[PDB]
């Protein structure tokens, strides 16, 4: 349904093909995500014996992964209920909670990937403990101070999502865009000790194609970031409607880009199956 | 047993042209690279040149850089070094040295005076 | 038992080990002033410097196949030793067990190549036939009140060195060049950020970044 | 300066010359009785069940 | 003059070795056991995966119970394992972290290290105060020790990176016996079951057998054509096996004076690291570079078996006293028990 009431904070009136195309194509995006993340989950469980796996970063992809996975498999469920009873009343909570959660995971994907490169030093280290803390705590302790103030606002629009029109849907949009941005702060840094790098690079052999991997690099870290989601916000402006399909189009194939980059385009990983074959 | 004897050398006019050969025996010559080395009157040993396996790649000291060449044939395992123009500097005792590993690039073969897989060498001196 | 081993592998991880390596009269000892340990920005750097085995540096060198660089102190002021060193350089580079781990080279005694290229005595010509066919770089930053013929002769030996490094494949491992004088305070923070490069890069290659 | 050195490898050469040597067969024979009397001893070459094994 | 005729007479004397040897060659050993079956494939499964070690692992030595083991990492500890239930029952810090040889007493109560220190030490596990402290620092070597294994609890033979191996006495804390003739570095010994003889591999490819008492090289076997990392006796204690960097094993023997069987394959490009023997002398257990170790029939020289599930290199392989399981330790920091 729409796939984007997730971040939807202006209501909108759309054409009932552009609303049934977007629904379809929302369907079999998630249904391809869905997959894709259980390969990448069943790929991370028989690898997990090898040292080269394990390295508390894994750990942390396997979170967001499955954190990602329940949120659509939930989402799927949650498209064809129909509103006001309570199942879809307790659902929407649900969803909500394992999207923060979701949510969660990405800024600890920023914040390793910053500490691993920028702060060179002291990335090997013992974190486990806050990173889980920060994944699966601070989206509950979140919740349980959103629906307590109001509990109603879940599930009272037509869809099983935070209504539109009470405005409690900040509840959500305000921490998730907390994390974008400052996923985004960290990445323009990576970029910059990226480039730069391509810059010592670019005096020794003279390729203008070594640039091509900065644009490479920024790209994989797309989806662990989750700049993408920005879109949504993009809704408020008249030309909400390609926004909109943008939005839908790249955060239901999230998880088919998370497989792709972790699990078939990583050399790490593809010396590691190699090494069990 | 690993045996690299070599032969020729001996005095020779200034300017003029030597050539230096070395037998194998007790391994496969094929497989190692090959180098040669020179030891100076009251100096330590100095490498001087050296040659892959196939021979596709061949370098040589600063010294001797386009002066000297060498050349391994595998069919019968031997090892050349033709040397022209000598000079007073050259007066020397050359090794033909195979390093120990087989199937890599690098290898350590400059020891000093203690190394398993050197030759005797030939003395090379020019007249006064 | 095993806390007494978790508190050894947390101090083991925190510290990052280094390979000193050079020939004699180099003056690998002055660079930092048999093993020594520093700090700097609060990580613990522990060099080691092997002085006590034979020549046959072929087989106990494998066991610094983990050290996280290799400190390659080289003399640039004895234009004979010169060739040894780069011998010593490629078959560091070029080894099957020190493919993955980085050279930071240090060219000591900058000072006494400049008394000896101004004297007129030795001339690199001689032993290197290629340094009348060499141009400065046009990159080369040279110091203020600094003499074009001594920052030729060294960019000339740094560049010596790179195309040795670059024969092989870089991407696996870099070699940092740097110039020292006699005495230096800045090597620290030298061999730190180096360091930092260097894990900065291994990091990327598990991030598939770079 | 070295005929110290050549002198003593050359009287170890000759030590070591002096011993006598059998015939391979007679040592190839004893080789193979050892290992046909032993065979049956030797946990790896014959499988041993679970029960039986510490390891498994 | 005297020193060409010096050459000249060693040459001849190395002619005639030869020839004698070449003489005593009247049949191959491959030929004569051509008659029995063979050994067939050989599986072995990955029963224990030690795993606590830091760094990479040079050393291990397997008690005489077959039940504990010994294991050095360059993180600095020596780890005595319990290999039925994998329980640490030992972990002492060394004072130099670069150590690359361990042993284990028969008796039990001590265990030995060494390293580019240039120092043996000597560890004593059965204290009244129930800690493990230095027992004995034996100094006195002027290269890297690479391998030492313990005669009896009073002495303890050594090889050195200076060429020579040393007899040491415990009690007495120098050099009973030195141990001069090799060319290069020597890198691994072996002890034979009589106790008497020894063999030592070095960097001179070939290997030397020396009596203990004598002091003196009784023997000398030349058949390889690159470094020596590994030596091994066969069980009857009248040959041993021997690894190189040539990507060959060699089978010789003491009364033959020559090889006897060599083992290599065309595909197999990486040197030998280490080397054993079963219970029964039938298989022969080598490591590679490769990081996987093979499994040969030391009667037919074909390969019976492959063991895989290192991702480093391996570095030592060790076959209890009763056969029951092998383990081998890598570079990855951890040990595998295969039976």
């Amino acid at each position: 349904t729409n796939f984007a009431i997730l971040m939807q904070v202006v209501p909108l009136e759309l054409a009932r093909g552009h609303q049934v195309a977007l629904s379809s194509i929302s369907y079999v995006g998630c249904s391809l995500s869905v997959l894709c993340l259980v390969a990448t989950l069943v790929t991370f469980a028989v690898l997990s014996s090898v040292s080269t796996i394990r390295n508390q970063r894994y750990h942390i992809h396997a979170n967001l992964s499955f954190a990602v996975l329940v949120a659509q498999v939930l989402l799927l469920i949650s498209f064809r209920l129909e509103p006001g009873t309570t199942p879809c009343q307790v659902m929407a909570v649900l969803l909500h909670y394992f999207f923060l959660s979701a949510f969660a995971w990405m800024l600890v994907e920023g914040l390793h990937l910053y500490s691993m490169v920028i702060k060179v030093f002291g990335s090997e280290d013992s974190k486990h403990r806050y990173y889980y803390g920060m994944g699966w705590g601070f989206p509950l302790l979140i919740c349980i101070i959103s629906l307590s103030f109001a509990m109603d606002s879940y599930g009272t629009s037509n869809n099983c999502w935070l209504s539109l029109a009470s405005g409690a849907i900040w509840a959500f949009v305000a921490p998730a865009l907390f994390v974008i941005v400052v996923n985004i702060g960290i990445l323009i840094a990576v970029t910059r000790v990226i480039s730069q790098i391509s810059a010592d690079n670019y005096k020794i052999h003279g390729d203008p194609s070594a640039f091509k991997l900065t644009a490479k690099a920024v790209a994989v870290l797309l989806p662990i970031l989750g700049t993408s989601w920005v879109f949504g916000v993009l809704a408020v402006n008249g030309c909400a409607v390609v926004f909109q399909y943008m939005f839908a189009t790249l955060n239901s194939l999230q998880g088919l880009f998370i497989f792709l980059f972790h699990c078939l385009l990583n050399s790490e990983v593809r010396a590691a199956f190699k090494h069990k074959t | 047993q690993v045996q690299l004897q070599e032969s020729g050398g001996g005095l020779v006019q200034p300017g003029g042209s030597l050539r230096l050969s070395c037998a194998a025996s007790g391994f496969t010559f094929s497989n190692y690279k090959m180098n040669w080395v020179r030891q100076a009157p009251g100096k330590g040993l100095e490498w001087v040149s050296d040659i892959s396996q196939s021979g596709a790649s061949i370098s040589y000291t600063g010294s001797v850089k386009g002066r000297f060449t060498i050349s391994r044939d595998n069919a019968k395992n031997t090892l050349y070094l033709q040397m022209n123009s000598l000079k007073p500097e050259d007066t020397a005792v050359y090794y033909c040295a195979r390093c120990p590993a087989p199937f890599t690039r690098d290898c350590f073969d400059v020891t000093s005076t203690t190394y398993a897989y050197r030759g005797q060498g030939t003395q090379v001196t020019v007249s006064s | 038992i095993e806390k007494q081993l978790q508190k050894d592998k947390q101090v083991y991880r925190a510290t990052h080990r280094l390979l000193l390596l050079g020939a004699d009269n180099s003056g690998k000892s002055t660079i930092v002033k048999f093993e020594t340990k520093f700090q700097v920005d609060k990580v613990n750097f522990h060099m080691f410097d092997v002085g006590g085995q034979r020549d046959e540096r072929r087989k106990w060198i494998q066991c610094f196949n983990d050290v996280t660089a290799i400190i390659f102190v080289v003399d640039s002021s004895d234009y004979n030793r010169l060739q040894e060193a780069l011998n010593d350089f490629k078959s560091i580079w070029n080894n099957r067990w020190l493919r993955t781990i980085s050279v930071i080279l240090f060219l000591n005694k900058q000072d006494l190549l400049a008394e000896k290229v101004l004297a007129g005595k030795s001339k690199i010509e001689d032993y290197f036939p290629e340094f009348a066919r060499y141009t400065t770089p046009e990159d080369a930053t040279p110091e203020p009140g600094e003499d074009p013929r001594v920052t030729r002769a060294k960019y000339f030996i740094r560049d010596e060195f790179l195309r040795i490094s670059t024969a092989s494949g870089d991407g696996r491992h870099y070699c940092y060049p740097h110039f020292t004088c006699a005495v230096d305070t800045e090597n620290a923070r030298r061999i730190f950020n180096d360091c930092r490069d260097i894990i900065q890069r291994m990091h990327l290659r598990q991030y598939e970044l770079l | 300066a070295s005929i110290a050195q050549a002198r003593k490898l050359v009287e170890q050469l000759k030590m070591e010359a002096n011993i006598d040597r059998i015939k391979v067969s007679k040592a190839a024979a004893d080789l193979m009785a050892y290992c046909e009397a032993h065979a049956k001893e030797d946990p790896l070459l014959t499988p041993v069940p679970a029960s039986e094994n510490p390891f498994r | 003059s005297e020193l060409d005729q010096l050459r000249q007479e060693a040459e001849q004397l190395k002619n005639q070795i030869r020839d004698a040897r070449k003489a005593c060659a009247d049949a191959t050993l491959s030929q004569i056991t051509n008659n029995i079956d063979p050994v067939g494939r050989i599986q072995m499964r990955t029963r224990r995966t030690l795993r606590g070690h830091l760094a990479k692992i040079y050393a291990m030595h397997w008690g005489t119970d077959s039940r504990l083991l010994v294991s050095a990492s360059q993180d600095g500890k020596l780890i005595i394992w319990d290999s039925y239930t994998t329980n640490k029952v030992h972990a002492i810090p060394l004072r130099s972290s670069w150590v690359m040889t361990c042993a284990y007493a028969p008796s039990g109560n001590y265990v030995a290290c060494g390293g580019l220190d240039n120092i043996c030490s000597i560890y004593n596990l059965k204290t009244r105060e129930g800690n493990v402290r230095v027992s004995r620092e034996l100094a006195g070597h002027t290269g890297y020790l690479s391998c030492c294994r313990f005669l009896d609890d009073n002495q303890i033979v050594t090889s050195s990176g200076d060429t020579t191996c040393a007899l040491w006495d415990i009690e007495t804390g120098q050099q009973t016996t030195t141990f001069t003739g090799h060319t290069g570095d020597v890198m691994s010994l072996s002890l034979a079951p009589d106790t008497r003889l020894f063999v030592s591999g070095a960097c001179d490819a070939s290997a030397k057998l020396w009596d203990v008492r004598e002091g003196m090289c009784r023997q000398t076997f030349t058949g390889h054509e690159s470094d020596i990392n590994a030596i091994c006796f066969f069980p009857n204690g009248n040959a041993f096996a021997t690894g190189s960097d040539d990507a060959t094993c060699r089978l010789f023997d003491l009364r033959a004076d020559q090889e006897l069987m060599t083992y290599s394959h065309d595909n197999i490009i990486c040197g030998i690291t280490s080397v054993s023997f079963s219970k029964s002398g039938r298989l022969l257990l080598a490591g590679y570079d490769d990081f996987n170790c093979n499994v040969w029939d030391a009667l037919k020289a074909d390969r019976a078996g492959v063991l895989a599930g290192h991702d480093n290199r391996v570095s030592c392989l060790g076959v209890t006293d009763d056969g029951m399981a092998v383990a081998t330790g890598s570079w990855d920091s951890f040990l595998k028990i295969w039976n």
